[PDB]
Formats: structure tokens, C-alpha cells, sequence
């Protein structure tokens, strides 16, 4: 119980539905980072479920146009939260 | 490549009179220098998906 998970997210949908594989606890803000986001951003999940809606308004986009060591493909977006129960 | 005049050197002194002679002095100097041209190059690439 009280496990913590960092896992990559593969965005799905034109409204941006994110499915987490562990149902964040209850009210702890799950945090998304990487994936061009200039700063980590927090979101509250719905209790018991694991579906989130990504805010379409993006905070930042730290793109890297022009690079021949990685072909500036992308850094993938991750997410971090805690799962399971307390007692 | 291009020429350059190092120095004209001295030619002829204030000789005396009644002296059937002259002095060869000291000739000048002309050097011949040259120079290259250097290149400047670079490279940059894309991914053709975000570019589209």
C-alpha cells in the first residue's frame, strides 16, 4: 500500500483523455512533466477512477527546432502520482 | 599572392668633387607574400513530421 509511480503517458483523443494504470488515491494532485511542458503541472483526479482530461491550453512548449544529435524528435511526457490505499 | 616593398634602401651618397668614381649604394628589397581562404560549414536536420 501507498506505492508511488512514475510512468510515461501516450496521449489519446481529440479532447485529450489520459488513462492512468493505478487510480491515484483521492485528492493528491497527479503531476505531469516532460513532453515539451515548460513546467510540471498538477491535476486532481476523479475519486476511484483513472481518467483525466488534459487542459487544451498548453502552458509552454519548449521545442528544439533543428538538431542533428537526436533529430529533435521529442522528450516523452511522463506522469507521477501515488496509488493504493493508506492503512 | 601579392608583392610588397620592404624598403627602398639607400642609393648614392654626397660624394666629394674631383673623384672620378661612384658608389654602388645598397639595393632595396621586394618580398612576395601569399594567403589562403578558409571555409565555414555546418549542418542541421529536422524530423519531417512536425515540419509537415
Amino acid at each position: 500500500p501507498e506505492k508511488t509511480i512514475v510512468e510515461p503517458i501516450r496521449l489519446k483523443g481529440r479532447r485529450g483523455k489520459i488513462i492512468l494504470s493505478a487510480t491515484p488515491i483521492a485528492g493528491r494532485p497527479v503531476v505531469f512533466y516532460g513532453g515539451g511542458l515548460g513546467s510540471p503541472l498538477e491535476l486532481i483526479p476523479r475519486p476511484g477512477s483513472n481518467v483525466l482530461f488534459f487542459p487544451y491550453g498548453s502552458p509552454d512548449r519548449f521545442q528544439t527546432w533543428g538538431d542533428c544529435h537526436t533529430c529533435d524528435v521529442e522528450s516523452q511526457l511522463m506522469a507521477t502520482y501515488v496509488t493504493g490505499r493508506r492503512c | 599572392t601579392y608583392m610588397k616593398i620592404a624598403d627602398y634602401g639607400q642609393l648614392g651618397e654626397y660624394t666629394c668633387d674631383a673623384k672620378c668614381d661612384a658608389e654602388f649604394g645598397e639595393p632595396g628589397n621586394i618580398r612576395h607574400l601569399e594567403g589562403k581562404t578558409y571555409d565555414y560549414r555546418g549542418v542541421f536536420c529536422f524530423n519531417r513530421k512536425n515540419l509537415q
